[PDB]
């Protein structure tokens, strides 16, 4: 008598939204927003350097924490919350920029600057950088007068980047703990330090004077920096309070940097990272962390957004 | 809802049709039967998979920290970065919810359409030998056996072969 | 105009139909009548309301000044803030105009479709007892009274109870 | 025979929308999507409001006369006026806009003493620039002086530990005297210095005494510097003059929004979207009133109108 | 794809139809003919032009350098600018590809629909004097000459004229 | 029998849809501009190509910029060989300043009406060559009357009495030695302060040893500020001060670009980048993400085809 056509259905479907109706039941649907985190840095197949006690900026100047990091290579660089840039109390000026550069460096390669010195001390140290006795920043030299009180000479060290790539250059200004602490180290008289290239002009005066002790020192050493272009030349001129670079730093390639609080795992694999782990997913969006970095799903406010993968569902 | 088949003039769906999306259920002299249509099912599935492949997509685009969770960046630039990030979050949330609503609207209608395409092809097949009763059935106006059913399904049913009989019954 | 009913094979609309969107107008032995269809009207309205509920939406998202109208922020960061704001304005303007064009295209077609759904349901109802003239009318091939009309409307019209008379035509 | 005919409604004047495919296509009913209507008032109903008027937001921290009534406020909504003013004695806040930005969302401020006490110096330095029945000074600060004109200010160390659960806002000032001898007269002869440390903060300051024009009849300048002190951390100040010491620290109370306005407050209407020229009240997704609105707003767009169709395509004869 | 005409029950298209998008091809006593339908072609074309006019649009919005290609800006603000620019590039690329996929889906379905609108209008015209064979043809059940064809085309074919003949021709 | 049907072609083109990749339609058209014009299409725009003159130059006035002290422009082009400076030094906060100047519509100079008593005004340098040592054309190097003599404590003030904001510049001279300083402006600690109603700042020279650039160990560093209608700058100082002679008022509106290509007054475009003009109506472009002007939106994709015909089905 009769032939009839028809479509399938199921006893429990799932609610999606449409242009026109909320919570319309379809037969099958699928999630579009990643909510699942992996509480580990999934590092498989990436050259990894977990800095631990060493602060990223440390890798440039070289406090004891960073000795094992003066010349690394990396695809992925991990800063820890207990990282530390500094042995002798002081700061990097314009630090976050520097960090941003270093994070994508692909690592660093040191080269001597070929400075040599005459009629001055080179070997100044501090009990603040402990290495079997007072030591100092491994990449730097504390330049001193020859004897207490004696007059530091008006010096000029210059350095030409003869490599194909930009050089990262660092120096330091020493702020002594007193005016006489200064004059005892570098001689009496108003001190000055200037640093020039073709894109860089700036001068520095030390500010000797009373500070609280940090790590038992009232002095401060503050680091300044610049990118030297292929074929351009830095000149340093000075007459004291100067912490000279021994080596320049060249960046190796490409890397990403992240800050994390979780263990590394060389067994899982992801490109999207945040302080509490890796987001592994194909889904277009994610509701885990708005500050994830890497190649990520796009972060969204919504916790769930279901995409219909079947027809209107219609039960008996 | 756009083509008026599913939840339209067809009353509902068949929970006991496990082997496809669209199908035929018949009644005749020999007995009753249920067997799915492959080409229309495949057609829908193929479109839905087409969607998924487009959306379950990976952005090859790398972003880096401009930000610092351990020591906070200077506040002023801090606040610009946040205002931008929050600005993008607004855009992407709007985009996501729109894309999903629109896709669904389209998927649902996609499915309605295929049903209504199956129907109309059969109706065309049977020419003048049957009648639309109007709940997605064709009342055949001639005795038609279980090899006559399977000739409709795989699209061979020759109309003028039973034409005279049925036209007489009408 | 996607389903070809409204502004399609129906010639135009009825200004004198105040009580609905879709309806029936008949002519028979007793007289002429006009009365709206509730279920297909309710259906469209329900979809258009569905849209509105989604779009007349409140963003719960708070934003603050990064800016200063009374003393101007340093010019450089000033210019960055402006270029970004201008960048968002481009996006949102593009979004707004798109959502609206598309919504409308869909609303319009939505309405076309419901009309064409009403038509085809009646056509199905009448089976073999009438004919598509092709301007959205059904010429009935049997005398049919004002209780016969109201039986079509609320979907009861039994076809075979008039089949014979009509068929002989 | 007879006939039945179905059909759809229409109207004699419809309205033009745009679609994907045609411009100005007439439909039966349409509705607006872009808010154009402003309310020329700050709709403040049910929000704890502080309209600062003559007091500048940074004012609230240091405390010139114009801000006395604001040293310790609470707020959900904070309104800066164009005639706000931070300062009695001529000077500036360094890094001011950040400071403002923090203060705006402070939810208001709660002051606590820092418990500094002093020995062998003057504490009560004042100025006719901060008028309060005679020379006064910044209500939250203390101008630390030498005991007698010319006398040598001592090398001092004041420290302070945030023992509360929340971050402290800490302020100090550097006094730039009008002459080198103006300086030496106040704090004694000799090169002066001021340093300020915590665990995230290291910085030193030298006064720059010398000739400036008079503002409010003073050639000196006092410049304010600031920092967020973390729970448990400790500020140390060391100095031998030219130092304007904080008496109280500032703790932020919670959450608030800040706005800048030129219109009256209205406790009767209710809105979450604000701009210097009033409140945008609307449910509509977008708005063409002010691209710098703040709060919870419709998204600002370039277009003045975008109509959404709410009925079918409309056809007369 | 959506209305099931083009690549649906019509088997394919006519490469030898140069003068339009949709058309009629007939066979009768006098001979065979091919001539396009203007009003349905114009209708589609008009909708596709409508699209183009909306999309081939000029943004009147001016943007300026915040950047510097000759001496680089300080690095920090440098990186914020880049991160935002990269952020906008993500949005626009997403938008662009979406708009295009969607437009095309709609254009294609637009065309399917107009074909299927033409078909159904003719079917309506012929009332009871012909039959859907089901490949986009109408088998006429009465002899019909080349002025009978041109009366279908420009929508004049009077059905009840040849109705009696055709109806009993079907029975 | 009568039959209807639709057209097709033997080769169509592939587009993408919501539902399928590479589906063939009859005609399609490009949406992403890939074609560059390797020239600055300047037709009908008042154009100033700065060449050897650096944009900031136009404010202070080294020799390179003499022909640019007072220009008008709709479109301003910086060159890679532009140069702000004759005597070695820098502009502090330079990029902001550039950003302002780029949209200035050009500049109009007005005297500030400073006159001086009991000091030298005519200090010069072989670093700014103009048939003999010259100096920055808009500035004056203020000196002591005789080597070693004590520069007086001076106060020059200036009120912007025009309707529009003034651009004000000055200079601090950092001598090459402490005695170079004292020789020029007398012994003693020097200071320079500059105030208005939105501006308060002071400056100390840092005399001392630097390498020679252009044979000079000194440095002159420029500082700037926007003076509001009716407001007043005061300069107070006792040496090491390079005084403005003229103020700068912005003329109107302009765009600025950086370029490495020739100008062309024959083609016409509003979207520019260092390697030319993007001429196009298409919504998006894949040429340069740093284009400026009125541009198509930059996208990652090289091509995005939009279907302009039906699903194509060949025999
Ligand atoms: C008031 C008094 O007598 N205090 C004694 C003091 O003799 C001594 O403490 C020394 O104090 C000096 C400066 O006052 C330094 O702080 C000494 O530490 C070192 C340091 O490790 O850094 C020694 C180091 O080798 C020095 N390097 C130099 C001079 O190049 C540094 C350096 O000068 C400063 O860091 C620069 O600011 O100082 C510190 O031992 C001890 C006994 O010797 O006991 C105090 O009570
Ligand atoms: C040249 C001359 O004779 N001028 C007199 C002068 O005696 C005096 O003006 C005084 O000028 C001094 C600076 O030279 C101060 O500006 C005095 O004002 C006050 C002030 O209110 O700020 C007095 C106040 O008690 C002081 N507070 C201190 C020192 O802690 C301040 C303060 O020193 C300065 O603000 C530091 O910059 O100065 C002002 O009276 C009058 C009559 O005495 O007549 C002039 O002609
Ligand atoms: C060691 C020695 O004797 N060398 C002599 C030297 O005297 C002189 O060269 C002069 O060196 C001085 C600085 O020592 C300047 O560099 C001179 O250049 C000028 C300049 O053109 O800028 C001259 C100019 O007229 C000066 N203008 C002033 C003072 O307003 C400037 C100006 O002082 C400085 O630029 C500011 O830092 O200096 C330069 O000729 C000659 C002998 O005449 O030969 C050397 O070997
Ligand atoms: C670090 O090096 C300095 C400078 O070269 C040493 O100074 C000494 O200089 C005297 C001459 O006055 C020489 O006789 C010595 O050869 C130098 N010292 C030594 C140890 O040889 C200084 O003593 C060195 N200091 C340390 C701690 O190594
Ligand atoms: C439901 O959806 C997922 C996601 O596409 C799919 O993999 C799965 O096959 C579907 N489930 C069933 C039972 O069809
Ligand atoms: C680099 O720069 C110098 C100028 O210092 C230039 O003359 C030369 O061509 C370049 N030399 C090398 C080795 O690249
Ligand atoms: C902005 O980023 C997060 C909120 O997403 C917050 O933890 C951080 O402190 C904020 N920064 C500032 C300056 O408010
Ligand atoms: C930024 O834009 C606002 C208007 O949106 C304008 O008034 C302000 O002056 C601009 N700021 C800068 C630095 O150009
Ligand atoms: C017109 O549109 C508005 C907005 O949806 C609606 O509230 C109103 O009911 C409509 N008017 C009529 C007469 O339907
Ligand atoms: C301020 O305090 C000093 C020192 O303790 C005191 O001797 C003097 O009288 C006070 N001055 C005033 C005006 O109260
Ligand atoms: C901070 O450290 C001190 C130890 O002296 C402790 O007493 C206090 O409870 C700690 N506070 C917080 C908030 O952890
Ligand atoms: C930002 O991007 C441009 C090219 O997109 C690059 O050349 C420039 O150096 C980048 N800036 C910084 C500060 O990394
Ligand atoms: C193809 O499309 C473009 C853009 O719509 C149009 O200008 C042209 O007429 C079309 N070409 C053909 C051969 O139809
Ligand atoms: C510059 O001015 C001074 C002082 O007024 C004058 O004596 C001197 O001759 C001038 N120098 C030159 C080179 O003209
Ligand atoms: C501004 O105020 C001053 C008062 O000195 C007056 O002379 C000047 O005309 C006013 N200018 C404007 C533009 O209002």
């Amino acid at each position: 008598d009769k032939i009839c056509l028809g479509h399938h259905a199921v006893s429990n479907g799932t609610k999606v939204n449409t242009l026109t109706e909320r919570g319309v039941e379809v037969v099958n649907a699928t999630e579009t927003v990643e909510r699942t985190n992996v509480p580990r840095i999934c590092s498989k197949g990436k050259r990894t350097v977990d800095l631990g006690q060493c602060g990223l900026l440390g890798t440039i100047t070289g406090p004891p924490q960073c000795d094992q990091f003066l010349e690394f290579s990396a695809d992925l660089i991990i800063e820890r919350r207990e990282g530390s840039d500094v042995c002798y109390p002081g700061k990097f000026v314009n630090e976050e920029a520097l960090r941003q550069i270093l994070r994508e460096s692909g690592g660093i390669d040191k080269e001597t600057m070929g400075f040599t010195y005459s009629g001055i001390r080179t070997n100044g140290t501090t009990s603040a950088c402990r290495r079997s006795g007072s030591s100092f920043y491994a990449e730097m030299k504390w330049l001193l007068s020859n004897t207490d009180n004696a007059a530091f000479p008006q010096m000029t060290k210059s350095y030409k980047n003869t490599r194909k790539d930009p050089a990262l250059i660092i120096w330091g200004i020493h702020h002594s703990g007193s005016t006489t602490e200064q004059t005892k180290l570098y001689g009496s008289g108003n001190k000055l330090i200037t640093v020039g290239s073709s894109n860089y002009q700036q001068s520095f005066v030390p500010s000797p004077g009373a500070r609280p002790q940090v790590n038992g020192q009232s002095g401060r050493i503050d680091f300044h920096w610049l990118i030297l272009n292929p074929n351009d030349t830095v000149t340093f001129s000075f007459n004291g309070a100067f912490i000279a670079p021994d080596r320049a730093s060249f960046l190796r390639g490409k890397s990403m940097g992240i800050q994390s609080e979780v263990q590394v795992d060389a067994n899982c694999e992801g490109d999207c990272y945040h302080s509490g782990g890796t987001i592994i997913s194909n889904l277009p969006f994610q509701n885990i962390n708005s500050r994830a970095v890497g190649k990520c799903p796009r972060y969204v406010k919504q916790e769930s957004l279901l995409l219909a993968t079947g027809m209107k569902n219609v039960p008996e | 809802g756009l083509f008026g088949a599913i939840a339209g003039f067809i009353e509902n769906g068949w929970e006991g049709l496990i082997d496809g999306w669209y199908g035929f259920r018949h009644q005749n002299a020999q007995g009753e039967g249920t067997a799915a249509d492959y080409k229309s099912t495949q057609s829908a599935i193929d479109q839905i998979t087409g969607k998924l492949n487009r959306l379950i997509e990976k952005t090859n685009q790398q972003f880096e920290l401009i930000d610092n969770e351990f020591t906070e960046v200077e506040r002023q630039i801090g606040n610009v970065i946040n205002w931008t990030r929050d600005s993008m979050t607004e855009v992407w949330s709007y985009n996501a919810e729109l894309l999903v609503a629109m896709e669904n609207q389209h998927t649902i209608d996609l499915a309605d359409s295929e049903m209504n395409k199956l129907y109309e092809r059969v109706k065309r097949q049977l020419r003048e030998n049957a009648e639309e009763d109007g709940t997605g059935c064709f009342e055949i106006f001639h005795k038609c056996d279980d090899d006559c059913m399977a000739s409709i399904r795989n699209n061979t049913y020759d109309h003028s072969k039973y034409r005279e009989e049925a036209i007489q019954n009408r």
